[PDB]
């Protein structure tokens, strides 16, 4: 797996939407750089994870399940409502949701860059390295 | 309206939230 290591250093909340920096260093001249940046929501996720299930060829492998959808209703709930007793308590439970949603969401696509067949998708070098949204493309 | 930012620690750091907006 040392050729293709992606992770997810940093997300933001915003609304009801996640995004993600899903950040990928790679010595293959399968990518068109060693080391890059995009940025990522929870759906595009689902849309990879979906793609992969569906394309006829990979029937049989084993797919990493796709991230649930992070959930933050609670801690904007507590948010809009808001006393540091409070203020801290708040931070927390964002921090703790983010924590999760991150590792779930990280370890999907650390699962699929060891996969010696699905870390070959032309779909998921698209996920890793498009430099655009991707909502607007599907 | 409300943003919350989280950068991860890693190895060295720690995790960290911040509110923006």
């Amino acid at each position: 797996d040392p050729s293709l290591q992606i992770d997810i250093p940093d997300a933001l909340s915003e609304r009801d939407k996640v995004k993600f920096t899903v950040h990928t260093k790679t010595t293959l001249s399968t990518f068109q750089s060693p080391e890059f940046s995009v940025t990522r929501q929870h759906e595009d996720f689902v849309w990879l994870h979906d793609t992969l299930t569906e394309t006829t060829d990979y029937a049989g492998l084993i797919i990493p399940p796709a991230p649930t959808k992070p959930d933050f209703d609670g801690p904007r709930e507590k948010m809009q409502k808001l006393f540091a007793k409070m203020k801290q308590e708040l931070e927390a439970e964002y921090l703790a949701v983010f924590k999760k949603t991150v590792s779930t969401h990280e370890v999907f696509l650390q699962r699929l860059s060891s996969h010696p067949v699905l870390s070959k998708d032309r779909n998921f070098h698209v996920f890793l390295e498009y430099d655009q949204d991707l909502s607007v493309r599907r | 309206g409300p943003a919350v930012q989280f950068f991860k620690g890693k190895n060295g750091s720690a995790d960290q939230v911040i509110l923006v907006t």
